């Protein structure tokens, strides 16, 4: 992930969209907290009918 | 991917047909992503034969 993401600085992507199941979407957002890019500038749309089922 | 790196080719369409798989689709996407690639990837293989021409 930490490659993943770092190859998404380059293009310094501020827009994802997600496509994934209910624990990869667990998954990815931790790894997103503990590389701390939830902060504001950045957005996500996670594509998926179980958005308020996340633990968001 | 290799005759690719040969051209040093940057921007192209991808034409394909579902029918081999999406592998290569994946490849060429997964390459494209770190050689700052812009694919333009269409499925021409969905097309019905009754008017394959208009499209």
């Amino acid at each position: 992930y930490r490659s993943l993401f770092q190859d998404l600085e380059l293009k310094k992507e501020r827009r994802v969209i997600l496509d994934c199941e209910r624990d990869k979407v667990n998954d990815i957002v931790d790894q997103v907290i503990t590389i701390g890019k939830h902060v504001k500038g950045y957005h996500y749309i996670i594509a998926n009918l179980g958005f308020t089922d996340g633990d968001l | 991917l290799s005759l690719i790196e040969y051209y040093q080719w940057d921007k192209f369409a991808y034409l394909y047909d579902s029918d081999r798989g999406l592998s290569t689709l994946q490849a060429v996407l997964d390459s494209a992503a770190e050689k700052k690639w812009q694919v333009t990837a269409i499925n021409v293989g969905n097309i019905n034969n009754d008017k394959k021409d208009e499209t």
